[PDB]
C-alpha cells in the first residue's frame, strides 16, 4: 500500500545525478505509455485507482535532512510534503482530490493541511514572486532544511512557500519542461544560484495551454497560438508543435486521442 | 473517453530557404501548379492553407494535388472532388515531412530559389522535403547548448562547443522550419553531417543541397536527430576541449543532450 519513491540529494549533487532524477521522475509519472506528438501525456485524473494516483520523491542534503513531497501523477506537482514526523499537505481545489491526497501520509499523526493551495497564484501572495525566488542547488538545499524545520517553528510559512516553489520548479516543472531541467543543469553544472526568467516563467505558465493546444492538434498544427517569451522577456506565437517537443516532457491529459 | 477535437487550422507552409507554399499567380484552375514563394505577412489565400479533418490541405477550397500530368510527380492546385482523393490527402509530420500517404511521396521544392515549383519525392528527409504548417514565417533564433551548459559555436565551416556568451553571434541560431540549423552569422550555411557513418565530425557547409545530411531533428529526449541517417549530435569522447562535434548512435548521454535555450 506504498506509493514508489524516486530518490534526490543536493548533497554533491551533480549534472548527472540530477539529470537521472528528473528522468526516473518521468519515468514513474508515464508508466501509462500514452505519447502524442513524440511528447508523453500523464495518466488520466478521471478514473485513476487512488493506488496509482501519487508518486513519492525523497529529498535529501548536506546536513543529512531528508522530507518526501508527494506529487500527483495526474499533473506531476506537489500536494503535500512530509518532514519527518510531520506531513503538510496543500488545500485542495475541490472535494475529488482532498480526499485523495488523505491517502498520502497516513502514519503520520501531525499531518494537517493548510488553508491556502500550492499553485503559484497563492504560494507568490504568501512568500512573493518566483521571478525573484532563486533557484539552484543552494535554495533547494535550504528548502529542504526549512520544509524539515516547519514543524518545529523554524520555518515562516513565506519561507515555507519560497521553500515549496523551489521544489515545484526544480522538480515538478522539470519534469514537465525539459527547458527547465536543462535549466537547472546549468545552475547545477557551475553551483551559480538564480531566479527562473522570463522563459522559465512564462512556460510554467503556459503548461496546460500547450497540454491543450498541442492534443487538439490537426497535424501539429495550433487552432490558435500560444504565446512564449525568450529569456530577455520577449514574446513570440507557436503555431507548430515541433518547437516543443524538445521543451515539454510531459503534458496533462485534455481528452482522449481519436481511435 | 471524450475524443479530442480536428480544429482544421489556418497556417501557411513554410519550406527550403523558408519560402512559402504557394499557389503560382494566384491563379485557382484545376492544374496551376504550387510554388515557393517568399512569404506573404497580408492574408492574400494563394498562400493560407486550411488542414481539414480529411487530410487535404486546401487553400481556397481547392487541393493541394498531386498532377497526374505528363512527365508526372508536380504538385499543383487542383478541385478537391474532381481530383483523385487519393492525390488530395497528405499528413503533416512531426519529423516536419508532409507526405501524401497514396503514393508514399512527399512534397518537395528542388531548388532554394523563389518559383520553385513543388514536386512530390521520394522521401530521404532531405532538408528540400522538410515543411512546418506554421503562421510563423521567421527562422526560430536561439543558441543551442549542450554539455557543460557550453553552447555551439561556428566559425567558418567549422562548428564546436564553447562557454555561452551574451554578445557573440557565433552561438545564434536560426532554426529553419525545412529542419536546418543555421549560424546567424549565414543563413546560407548549414550544420552539415557530410557522411552517415559513426564519428562523422559535423561542419558547417552550403545549404544549397538541401540534402538529407543537413535537416535535423529535435528529439523529445534531448537529442538532435538527423531523421535519415538516424544518428544524433554528440560532442566526442564528451570533451569540448576536442572541438568536434559529431555524428554518433543516440545513448542518451549529456554529451548528445541538446536544448535551444531561446
Ligand atoms: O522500488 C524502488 C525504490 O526502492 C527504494 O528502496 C529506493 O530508495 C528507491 O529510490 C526506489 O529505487
Ligand atoms: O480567420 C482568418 C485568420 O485565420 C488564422 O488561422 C490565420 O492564421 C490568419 O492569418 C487569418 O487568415
Ligand atoms: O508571380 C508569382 C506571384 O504572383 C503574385 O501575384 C502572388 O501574390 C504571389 O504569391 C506569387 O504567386
Ligand atoms: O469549385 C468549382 C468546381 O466544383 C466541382 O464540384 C465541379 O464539379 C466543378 O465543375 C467546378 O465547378
Ligand atoms: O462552387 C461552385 C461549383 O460547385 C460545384 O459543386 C458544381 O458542380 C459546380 O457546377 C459549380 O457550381
Ligand atoms: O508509422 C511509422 C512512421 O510514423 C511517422 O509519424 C514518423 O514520422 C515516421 O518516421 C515513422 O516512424
Amino acid at each position: 500500500k506504498q506509493y514508489p519513491i524516486i530518490n534526490f540529494t543536493t548533497a554533491d549533487a551533480t549534472v548527472e545525478s540530477y539529470t537521472n532524477f528528473i528522468r526516473a521522475v518521468r519515468s514513474h509519472l508515464t508508466t501509462g505509455a500514452d505519447v502524442r506528438h513524440e511528447i508523453p501525456v500523464l495518466p488520466n485524473r478521471v478514473g485513476l485507482p487512488i493506488s496509482q494516483r501519487f508518486i513519492l520523491v525523497e529529498l535529501s542534503n548536506h546536513a543529512e535532512l531528508s522530507v518526501t513531497l508527494a506529487l500527483d501523477v495526474t499533473n506531476a506537482y506537489v500536494v503535500g510534503c512530509r518532514a519527518g514526523n510531520s506531513a503538510y499537505f496543500f488545500h485542495p481545489d475541490n472535494q475529488e482530490d482532498a480526499e485523495a491526497i488523505t491517502h498520502l501520509f497516513t502514519d503520520v499523526q501531525n499531518s494537517f493541511t493548510f488553508a491556502f493551495g500550492g499553485n503559484y497564484d497563492r504560494l507568490e501572495q504568501l512568500g512573493g514572486l518566483r521571478e525573484n525566488i532563486e533557484l539552484g542547488t543552494g535554495p533547494l538545499e535550504d528548502a529542504i532544511s526549512a520544509l524539515y524545520y516547519y514543524s518545529t517553528c523554524g520555518t515562516q510559512i513565506p519561507t515555507l512557500a519560497r521553500s515549496f516553489m523551489v521544489c515545484i520548479q526544480m522538480i515538478s516543472e522539470a519534469a514537465r519542461f525539459q527547458y527547465i531541467e536543462g535549466e537547472m543543469r546549468t545552475r547545477i553544472r557551475y553551483n551559480r544560484r538564480s531566479a527562473p526568467d522570463p522563459s522559465v516563467i512564462t512556460l510554467e505558465n503556459s503548461w496546460g495551454r500547450l497540454s491543450t493546444a498541442i492534443q487538439e492538434s490537426n497535424q501539429g498544427a495550433f487552432a490558435s497560438p500560444i504565446q512564449l517569451q525568450r529569456r530577455n522577456g520577449s514574446k513570440f506565437n507557436v503555431y507548430d508543435v515541433s518547437i516543443l517537443i524538445p521543451i515539454i516532457a510531459l503534458m496533462v491529459y485534455r481528452c482522449a486521442p481519436p481511435p | 473517453a471524450d475524443v479530442c477535437m480536428d480544429p482544421e487550422p489556418i497556417v501557411r507552409i513554410v519550406g527550403r530557404n523558408g519560402l512559402c507554399v504557394d499557389v503560382t499567380g494566384e491563379e485557382f484552375f484545376d492544374g496551376n501548379p504550387i510554388q515557393l514563394w517568399p512569404c506573404k505577412s497580408n492574408t492574400d489565400w494563394n498562400q493560407l492553407w486550411t488542414l481539414r479533418k480529411d487530410s487535404t490541405i486546401r487553400s481556397n477550397g481547392k487541393c493541394l494535388t498531386i498532377s497526374k500530368s505528363s512527365p508526372r510527380q508536380q504538385v499543383v492546385i487542383y478541385n478537391c472532388s474532381t481530383a483523385t482523393v487519393g492525390a488530395t490527402r497528405w499528413q503533416i509530420w512531426d519529423n516536419r515531412t508532409i507526405i501524401n500517404p497514396r503514393s508514399g511521396l512527399v512534397l518537395a521544392a528542388t531548388s532554394g530559389n523563389s518559383g520553385t515549383k513543388l514536386t512530390v519525392q521520394t522521401n530521404i528527409y532531405a532538408v528540400s522535403q522538410g515543411w512546418l504548417p506554421t503562421n510563423n514565417t521567421q527562422p526560430f533564433v536561439t543558441t543551442i547548448v549542450g554539455l557543460y551548459g557550453m553552447c555551439l559555436q561556428a566559425n567558418s565551416g567549422k562548428v564546436w562547443l564553447e562557454d555561452c556568451t551574451s554578445e557573440k553571434a557565433e552561438q545564434q541560431w536560426a532554426l529553419y522550419a525545412d529542419g536546418s540549423i543555421r549560424p546567424q552569422q549565414n543563413r546560407d550555411n548549414c550544420l552539415t553531417t557530410d557522411a552517415n557513418i559513426k564519428g562523422t565530425v559535423v561542419k558547417i557547409l552550403s545549404c544549397g543541397p538541401a540534402s538529407s545530411g543537413q535537416r535535423w531533428m529535435f528529439k523529445n529526449d534531448g537529442t538532435i536527430l538527423n531523421l535519415y541517417n538516424g544518428l544524433v549530435l554528440d560532442v566526442r569522447r564528451s570533451d569540448p576541449s576536442l572541438k568536434q562535434i559529431i555524428v554518433h548512435p543516440f545513448h542518451g548521454n549529456l554529451n548528445q543532450i541538446w536544448l535551444p535555450l531561446f
